[PDB]
């Protein structure tokens, strides 16, 4: 579900779920 | 960055846990 174009909350989601207990980081401009 | 990556173009798995901690 990984492959294909994510765009603002989808992406945000995708994070979430790929990177479970680790977390993330989000920046949109770096 | 991951805009451009993952929202302008067509991501990866291998690109997304570039931003996992």
């Amino acid at each position: 579900f990984v492959n294909q174009h994510l765009c603002g909350s989808h992406l945000v989601e995708a994070l979430y779920l790929v990177c479970g207990e680790r977390g993330f980081f989000y920046t949109p401009k770096a | 960055g991951i805009v451009e990556q993952c929202c302008t173009s067509i991501c990866s798995l291998y690109q997304l846990e570039n931003y996992c901690n």
